[PDB]
């Protein structure tokens, strides 16, 4: 019967489609590893996908995935049990060391470029036209931590230019240097910006950027990872 | 076994209950107290479904059907074989679903991410609870809930829908459907857009997010943006399910008639109600 | 930290005019007004839009489809504005009766205007389809949006054109009315022996529900990792960051497996596309091949 043949065929295709979809989804992170970093005997029933390449714009090279993978950063944790399945505990200061929910990835130490090849994220001070067009403007407001003390004042917004969105508040500290604070980790209020993740004295340890007008993908991850990490490690 | 980048994330912490006592993984799966709770509830609910299937005398999953109590039982407990297995299974399902959500919360905490996911899953849990708990309670009987059977629950949808005429006329069902159709449209477009940029024409470098905005702007005159499309997908699918729950909560509780009658707040309005002509004149 | 569901502070700058690539800039409009209202949820910027030959054709036949339905509705209203608003949703432009078969010779008032309206709908959708394809091409992008659009088109084609032709009469097609197309849908299922038992209909539903599952999962996931720039998905694909890693581990630890930043978009396009793909097959088979889904289900 043709309806019968169609539903039976469709189920064969869907098995095919799922298997294809699972292998596509194994382009990062696989092969699986034991907790000592050696590959795992068991890798599941789906084969690793054959490599694919992306040509990056703006002379930035190419990425091939899957491919030999490496944290190229040291990881300050130690195993907690002889057998697998247990937590690995920070050996050091997990916020300075970038582990657990303070983790950052070794992304390229180059800023994300827009379609024209210009830095995608720039402080309002370096981006013509841009301005708070609605809601409470944070600039010059005091930045307050979960300890309820003041860490600094907002001296700028770092803006995703193409998207026209506020990505970071730049906050000036006692010693007159500054740090980026992700917008999604701040509650802009009437009288203050409140940062629940960090106490006022953990702002100075936010990783610093190499340039006063640009932020690299590597710095963004260090910064965002550090700030998210405070929710656990400053509690 | 671990993803190649995973180990730096497997730290102690984030638990809501139990401290470090359930703070461990089984294979890929995080456990936690709510992971053992899900296990206890899921295990017992499945055991009772198997018992119910022995009581029915079939092992074919196309045939197994666990029915709620007869309507005469109202809201009281029923004997196992006469609706009690349903009621205990419903309690196990609820605890498993809520426990799954609380475990997601622990996982969010250990990873340092927002709680959007368990919060989004609560809408699905609230819709299941609408059908199996809130609505039956408001109507005064557990027999109003749906049976736990592959095809029998579809007979329940049909029986319940037809009871109110064409359910299509329920206006909160109309809003829910529009959300569901709009959600799939937005999902198709979002996957397409990102993939059409990451995988551009042959002989081209990877497109940037500006190409995605340009493309949508060329097509339609507006681009919601990368952050907006994810807010939008969440809003559409959650609103679909909110309006689903709403369209059932009002059905047989504040609404008892054929749903097509509701529409008279318009047709029979006293001024134009009487004009000769059209479809109702 | 708030939930990142509405922005806290809107920021606005010069309008982005867009990537040029191979886009014929003759056909691009100017920028529209910014919208603070839309600005709280997404981008504020309105425009430019592109309007080429195919878009003008599309807009023109779509307006003609609209006005063919419109002129019919006023005629059903007896040209009376208050009967027009009263019965707006009860008006129906119905296909030719079964006795005209597949003929184009139905009188203007007994199906002919439905044929004309359909002609216009057909030209509007297929022009819009070439347009989704051409806008991608001009930008050097993949043709995924045009490809996904064809799955929606397939269902609409089955309902209005392919199934009625195979059945022998335009009378099988869906009428142009708000309430009347709801009635057609219910009648469809009733005459075909209950569409719940159409296995392609149950798959279409698994994929419709699964679309809401998946976009809730994914929408929530990206907002959960927006504190790490997770919505910048293309650069996370080119250069995996802690956003993509924490998102993947959330799911791996929750359900045992996970996606990648690119591959979640393959799950997504397929989940959605399958709704109308299986849907079109199930409608196409109804009455041409299976008269009674419930009966067919018990037997073959
Ligand atoms: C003949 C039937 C009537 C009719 C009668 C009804 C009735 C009656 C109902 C609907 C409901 C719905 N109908 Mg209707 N409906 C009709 C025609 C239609 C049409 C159409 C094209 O014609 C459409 C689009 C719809 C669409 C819809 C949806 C709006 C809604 C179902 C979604 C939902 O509630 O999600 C909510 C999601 C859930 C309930 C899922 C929750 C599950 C979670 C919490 C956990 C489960 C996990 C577990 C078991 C996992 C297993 C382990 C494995 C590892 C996976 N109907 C006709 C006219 N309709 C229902 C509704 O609104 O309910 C609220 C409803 O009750
Ligand atoms: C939402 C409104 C109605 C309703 C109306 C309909 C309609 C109409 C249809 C379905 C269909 C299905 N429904 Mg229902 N369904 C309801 C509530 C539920 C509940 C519940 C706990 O609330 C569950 C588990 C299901 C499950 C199912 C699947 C058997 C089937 C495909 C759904 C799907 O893929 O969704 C999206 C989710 C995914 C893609 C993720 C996968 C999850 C699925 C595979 C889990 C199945 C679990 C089941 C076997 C029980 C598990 C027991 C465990 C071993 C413990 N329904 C409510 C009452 N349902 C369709 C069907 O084909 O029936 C056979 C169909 O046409
Ligand atoms: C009493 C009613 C019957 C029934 C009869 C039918 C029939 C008949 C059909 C469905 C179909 C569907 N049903 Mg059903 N259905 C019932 C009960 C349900 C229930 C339930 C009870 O919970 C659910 C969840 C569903 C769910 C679904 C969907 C999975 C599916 C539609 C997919 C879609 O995206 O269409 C929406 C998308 C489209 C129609 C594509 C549109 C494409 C483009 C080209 C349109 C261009 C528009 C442009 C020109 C105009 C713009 C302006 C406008 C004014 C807006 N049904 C009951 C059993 N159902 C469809 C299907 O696929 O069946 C297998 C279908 O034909
Ligand atoms: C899928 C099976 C049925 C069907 C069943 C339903 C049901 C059931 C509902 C709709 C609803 C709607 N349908 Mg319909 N609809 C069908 C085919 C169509 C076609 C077509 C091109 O064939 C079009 C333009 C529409 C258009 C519309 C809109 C008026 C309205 C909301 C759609 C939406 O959310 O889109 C996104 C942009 N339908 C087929 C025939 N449609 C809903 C409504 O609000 O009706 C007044 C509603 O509840
Ligand atoms: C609210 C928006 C949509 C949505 C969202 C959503 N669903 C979600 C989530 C989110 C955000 C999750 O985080 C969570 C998840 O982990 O996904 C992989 C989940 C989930 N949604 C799931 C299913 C599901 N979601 C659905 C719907 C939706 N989910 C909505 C449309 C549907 C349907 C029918 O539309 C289904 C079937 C699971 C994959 C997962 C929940 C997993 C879970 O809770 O596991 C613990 C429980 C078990 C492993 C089994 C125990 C159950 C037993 C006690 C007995 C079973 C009884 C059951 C009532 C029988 C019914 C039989 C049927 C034939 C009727
Ligand atoms: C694959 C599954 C899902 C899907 C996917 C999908 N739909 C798609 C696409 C994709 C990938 C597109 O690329 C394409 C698009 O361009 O998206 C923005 C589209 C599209 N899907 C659309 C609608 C649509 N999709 C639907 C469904 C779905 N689409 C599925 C759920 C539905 C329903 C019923 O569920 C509808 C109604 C359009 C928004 C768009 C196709 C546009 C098109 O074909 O246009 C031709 C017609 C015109 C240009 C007419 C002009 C306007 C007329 C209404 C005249 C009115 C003028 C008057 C003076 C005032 C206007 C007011 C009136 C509206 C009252
Ligand atoms: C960008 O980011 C993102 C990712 O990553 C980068 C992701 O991966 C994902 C995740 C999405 C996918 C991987 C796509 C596939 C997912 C679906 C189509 C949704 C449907 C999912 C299922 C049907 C699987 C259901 C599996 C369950 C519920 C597991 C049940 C098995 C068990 C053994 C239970 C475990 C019990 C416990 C608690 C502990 C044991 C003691 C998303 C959304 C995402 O946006
Ligand atoms: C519906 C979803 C079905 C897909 C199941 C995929 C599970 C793959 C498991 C891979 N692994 C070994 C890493 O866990
Ligand atoms: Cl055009
Ligand atoms: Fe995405």
């Amino acid at each position: 019967d043709l309806a019968s043949l169609a539903i039976y065929s469709f189920w064969i295709f869907l098995a095919g489609l799922i298997y294809y979809l699972q292998t596509e989804n194994m382009r990062e992170g696989y092969p699986l590893e034991n907790e000592d970093g050696t590959p795992a005997a068991n890798q599941g029933p789906f084969p690793l996908p054959k490599p694919k390449t992306f040509i990056l714009p703006h002379g930035r090279g190419t990425l091939t995935v899957p491919g030999p993978e490496s944290e190229d950063r040291p990881i300050a944790l130690a195993r907690t049990a002889v057998s697998e399945g247990f937590p690995h505990a920070p050996t050091g200061d997990p916020m300075k060391d970038g582990v657990g929910p303070a983790s950052w990835v070794a992304r390229r130490d180059l800023p994300e470029l827009d379609g024209h090849g210009h830095n995608k994220i720039k402080p309002m001070k370096a981006a013509a036209g841009f301005h708070v067009s609605a809601g409470k403007n944070p600039i010059g407001l005091p930045v307050r931590g979960c300890d309820l003390e003041i860490a600094g004042k907002v001296v700028d917004i770092w803006v995703d230019i193409p998207e026209q969105m506020a990505r970071f508040l730049e906050v000036e500290l006692k010693d007159g240097s500054t740090r980026l604070l992700p917008m999604q980790m701040v509650k802009v209020q009437s009288n203050r910006v409140h940062v629940n993740a960090l106490s006022s004295d953990l702002f100075a340890g936010i990783p610093t950027i190499k340039s006063p007008t640009e932020v690299t993908l590597l710095e963004e991850d260090k910064i965002c990872g550090y700030v998210a990490g405070g929710l656990m490690y400053a509690a | 076994a671990l993803l190649s980048f995973e180990r730096k994330y497997r730290v102690p912490g984030g638990t809501l209950v139990g401290g470090n006592l359930f703070d461990f993984w089984v294979g890929p799966f995080y456990v936690g107290f709510f992971g053992v709770a899900t296990f206890f509830f899921a295990a017992l609910g499945i055991i009772l479904i198997a018992w119910s299937a022995v009581l029915q005398g079939t092992w074919n999953p196309q045939l197994i059907s666990v029915y709620p109590p007869a309507l005469e039982y109202g809201l009281g407990g029923a004997p196992l074989a006469k609706g009690g297995l349903w009621q205990i299974i419903t309690i196990c399902a609820t605890g498993a679903f809520v426990s799954w959500a609380l475990r997601e919360v622990e996982i969010c905490r250990k990873l340092g991410i927002g709680y959007h996911i368990p919060f989004a899953f609560a809408f699905a849990i609230l819709a299941y609870l609408t059908l199996v708990l809130f609505r039956p309670v408001m109507m005064g009987a557990w027999g109003y809930a749906f049976p736990y059977g592959i095809w029998t629950h579809l007979d329940w949808v049909s029986n319940t829908g037809y009871t109110y005429g064409n359910f299509h006329y329920n206006p909160a069902h109309m809003i829910a459907i529009s959300f569901f159709f709009t959600n799939a449209l937005a999902l198709a477009l979002h996957g397409a857009l990102v993939l059409s940029a990451a995988n551009p024409e042959k002989g081209k470098e990877m497109r940037t997010p500006d190409h995605e905005d340009t493309f949508f702007r060329d097509l339609v005159g507006y681009s919601i943006g990368t952050l907006g499309i994810h807010r939008l997908g969440l809003l559409l699918s959650l609103s679909a399910v909110f309006f689903s729950a709403l369209c059932m909560i009002i059905t047989g509780t504040i609404w008892f008639d054929q749903w097509v009658d509701w529409w008279q707040w318009w047709v029979k309005l006293p001024w134009w109600a009487n004009i000769p002509g059209g479809i109702n004149g | 930290e708030y939930q990142n569901i509405f922005s806290q502070v809107q920021v606005r700058g010069p309008a982005d005019l867009g990537m040029t690539e191979d886009v014929n800039l003759a056909n691009r409009s100017g920028v529209g007004p910014f919208s603070t209202l839309l600005g709280w949820f997404g981008n504020a910027q309105l425009g430019p839009i592109y309007l080429g030959s195919l878009g003008v054709l599309s807009l023109f036949s779509g307006l003609m489809w609209f006005f063919t339905i419109g002129i019919w509705f006023w005629y059903q209203a007896g040209w009376n504005p208050a009967v027009f608003l009263r019965d707006l949703f009860f008006f129906s432009l119905e296909p030719p009766a079964p006795e005209y078969g597949l003929s184009f010779a139905a009188p203007l008032k007994e199906g002919g205007l439905w044929l004309i309206a359909s002609f216009f709908m057909f030209v509007a959708v297929w022009s819009w389809w070439g347009r989704t394809y051409l806008r991608a091409q001009a930008l050097g992008m993949g043709k995924h949006t045009a490809w996904a659009f064809l799955s929606a088109i397939w269902l609409w084609m089955v309902l209005g054109f392919i199934r009625p032709i195979l059945m022998g009469s335009w009378s099988e097609a869906v009428p142009y009315g708000i309430f009347s197309h709801l009635d057609w849908t219910n009648n469809f299922s009733l005459v075909h022996g209950n569409l719940f038992y159409n296995p392609f209909h149950g798959l279409s539903i698994a994929f419709l529900y699964g679309s809401a599952l998946l976009f809730a999962m994914h929408g929530a996931t990206i907002l959960a990792v927006s504190r790490f720039g997770g919505e910048r998905e293309l650069e996370q694909i080119a250069d995996r960051g802690t956003a993509a890693e924490r998102a993947a581990l959330f799911w791996r630890w929750t359900m045992g497996f996970n996606a990648t930043m690119e591959g979640i978009h393959r799950w997504a396009i397929w989940m959605a596309v399958l709704v109308t793909l299986t849907g079109g097959i199930g409608i196409l088979l109804s009455g041409t091949v299976v008269d009674n889904w419930y009966v067919w289900g018990q037997n073959h």
